[PDB]
């Protein structure tokens, strides 16, 4: 779903992001391979070292991707179609890392933007982030 | 959960300077508000038809400060959750009847109300002790499913 | 998703099921309560024994829902918009519990349909249960 | 796991009647076709692209009677089945790193297939206490991870 105010709250927050959202990607990516160490299996290419330009770099591509969502928020399944190929169909990745993934990004907005997470947009965001696993699993289902 | 002694430095640095008084009931509010069915456990306390009813709600901080009375003992006790839970554990399975899964989300949340408060001090191998403690207290606590 | 081979898989195994939909009903109810007691919480004014009229006639409920679903299945979250309401805003139901339920269909399924219940249409059916309850909890997201 | 009398009773007769060269190779394969991610442990077994294709693959006949082995293992040992699954959950957890999710899903394939293979007599009773199995032995695996 998402309402017109989660809408309203997940373009706001985004916004406060701005020139941030790949730097926050990166960290995002950092805190989940260190947390959720099952997830690294996925990236057996990648140096996974705290300054790896391939995190930084992969960092990039995924706020990019959010920010592409974020913009197409009332049309995400075709936004998102091209990657919910890539994920569900060529990666086969395992749709619970996609909740461990948002879990790591909600942390990361946390640890960023104190004044704008508030209660109301944190329930906001993990209803987009959900929505967006939800259109990049899709093909699973 | 057996924590390096660089994991346990990293959460007994944090931990020590924690609100005791506030944190709690920020994880159990938020808890409500993010997963409302949640509040089907809560529907006692009154009034969570909003966020700021929810946040506002004087039984919301005063049970998430035994919560977090909770987690100061599994601090306390990582070599022993188990039976530090025990009685727990039978509370919130055999009488309560809560799914396991909510366990996990009410961890997660804790971690995001510790890094909405600490920012970079929050840094990611600290959140990742975290995720260890947080994962090892809702495993003893579904013990009794188990 | 659901591609078209699905639509057709889950097509013909309702049809093979037929008559009998709710007796498959109220035996699927009856095999989430026994093996995962903590659905039960959402159960208090039922009677949850073997005979029990109520799990009888709530299984017809379910069984009607879900043919209303097959038969509308390229416009489920329409068919399906007021029992979203009933199950994420009304009773709050935990997202887990239609996976349990699910499962237990399944199950049911393969307990009645020896000759149905191919791998595929075993896939089919958990895609197809799988969408009916993303709309089911969809106003949680 | 406890299991009552009437469960292990349950529990017992039919597992005695179920084809052990069969059962082990149609809960892996219908594992990798309705979860298609868990394909990615298994990329060697060679061509997987069509659920005939996965059915008739000699390694995944062979796998899976590995796996029903180690069930039977669970069985004989169910008030121990953290000391009888030290090895494989080191191996899952530690080596492979295996999601334990994945852990239920595959015995939730096994209790359909179950279901398929004795119909009638695989009744509600008898469902719940192979649920029980079921994920204690999804425990005993995640074991290493805790
Ligand atoms: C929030 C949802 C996610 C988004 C926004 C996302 C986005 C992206 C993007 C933009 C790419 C590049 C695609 C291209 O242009 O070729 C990518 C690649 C990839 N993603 Fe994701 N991703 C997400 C979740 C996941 C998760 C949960 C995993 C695994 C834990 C994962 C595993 C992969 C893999 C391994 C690739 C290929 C890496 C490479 O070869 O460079 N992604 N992701
Ligand atoms: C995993 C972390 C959790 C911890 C540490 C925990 C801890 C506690 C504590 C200390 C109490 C107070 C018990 C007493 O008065 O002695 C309690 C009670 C309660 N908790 Fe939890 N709990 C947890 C998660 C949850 C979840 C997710 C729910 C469901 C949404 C839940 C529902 C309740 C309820 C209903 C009570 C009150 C029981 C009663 O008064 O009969 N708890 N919990
Ligand atoms: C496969 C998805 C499900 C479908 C098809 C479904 C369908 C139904 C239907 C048709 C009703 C009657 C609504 C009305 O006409 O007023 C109902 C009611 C209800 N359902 Fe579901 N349901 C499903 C999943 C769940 C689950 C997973 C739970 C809980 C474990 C649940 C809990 C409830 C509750 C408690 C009610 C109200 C019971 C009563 O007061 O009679 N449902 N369900
Ligand atoms: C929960 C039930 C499971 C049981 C009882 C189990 C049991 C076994 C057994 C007995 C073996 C043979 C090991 C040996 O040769 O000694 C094995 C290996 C393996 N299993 Fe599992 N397993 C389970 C679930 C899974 C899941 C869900 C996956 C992931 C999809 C997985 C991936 C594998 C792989 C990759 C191997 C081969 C390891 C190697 O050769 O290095 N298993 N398992």
């Amino acid at each position: 779903v998402l309402s017109p105010a989660d809408k309203t709250n997940v373009k706001a927050a985004w916004g406060k992001v701005g020139a941030h959202a790949g730097e926050y990607g990166a960290e995002a990516l950092e805190r989940m391979f260190l947390s959720f160490p099952t997830t690294k299996t996925y990236f057996p290419h990648f140096d996974l070292s705290h300054g790896s330009a391939q995190v930084k770099g992969h960092g990039k591509k995924v706020a990019d991707a959010l920010t592409n969502a974020v913009a197409h928020v009332d049309d995400m399944p075709n936004a998102l179609s091209a990657l919910s190929d890539l994920h569900a169909h060529k990666l086969r990745v395992d749709p619970v890392n996609f909740k461990l993934l948002s879990h790591c990004l909600l942390v990361t907005l946390a640890a960023h933007l104190p004044a704008e997470f508030t209660p109301a947009v944190h329930a906001s965001l993990d209803k987009f982030l959900a929505s967006v696993s939800t259109v990049l699993t899709s093909k699973y289902r | 959960v057996h924590l390096t002694p660089e994991e346990k430095s990293a959460v007994t640095a944090l931990w020590g300077k924690v609100n005791v008084d506030e944190v709690g009931g920020e994880a159990l509010g938020r808890l409500l508000v993010v997963y409302p069915w949640t509040q089907r456990f809560f529907e006692s306390f009154g009034d969570l038809s909003t966020p700021d009813a929810v946040m506002g709600n004087p039984k919301v901080k005063a049970h998430g400060k035994k919560v977090l009375g909770a987690f100061s003992d599994g601090l306390a006790h990582l070599d022993n959750l188990k039976g530090t839970f025990a009685t727990l554990s039978e509370l919130h399975c055999d009488k309560l009847h809560v799914d396991p899964e909510n366990f996990r989300l009410l961890g997660n949340v804790l971690v995001c109300v510790l890094a909405h408060h600490f920012g970079k001090e929050f840094t990611p191998p600290v959140q990742a002790a975290y995720q260890k403690v947080v994962a090892g207290v809702a495993n003893a606590l579904a013990h009794k499913y188990h």
